[PDB]
């Protein structure tokens, strides 16, 4: 087809999920959350990546929600314009 | 969050 997800084996949302069985105690999203945006763990520090677009989201600050930062940072991820 |  005409787009391509940049890990299609993170394509799934139960894949996704399961990537933060490591991710780190300090960091305050959940893995529900993150993976419904489209986000799986990248195994370094806080930092998260999409599926779809690529893009990576770390250092995440209180009052930050999944999609609206992948939306700020990523607008025109086939994954945040599909939603 | 930051664009890393
Ligand atoms: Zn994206």
């Amino acid at each position: 087809g005409t787009i391509y997800p940049r890990n299609p084996a993170m394509y799934s949302e139960e894949a996704r999920l399961k990537s933060f069985q490591n991710w780190p105690d300090y960091a305050h999203l959940t893995p529900r959350e993150l993976a419904s945006a489209g986000l799986y763990y990248t195994g370094i520090g806080d930092q998260v990546q999409c599926f779809a677009c690529g893009g990576k989201l770390k250092n995440w600050e209180p009052g930050d929600r999944a999609w609206s930062e992948h939306r700020r940072h990523f607008p025109n991820c086939f994954f945040v314009l599909g939603r | 969050a930051t664009a890393a």
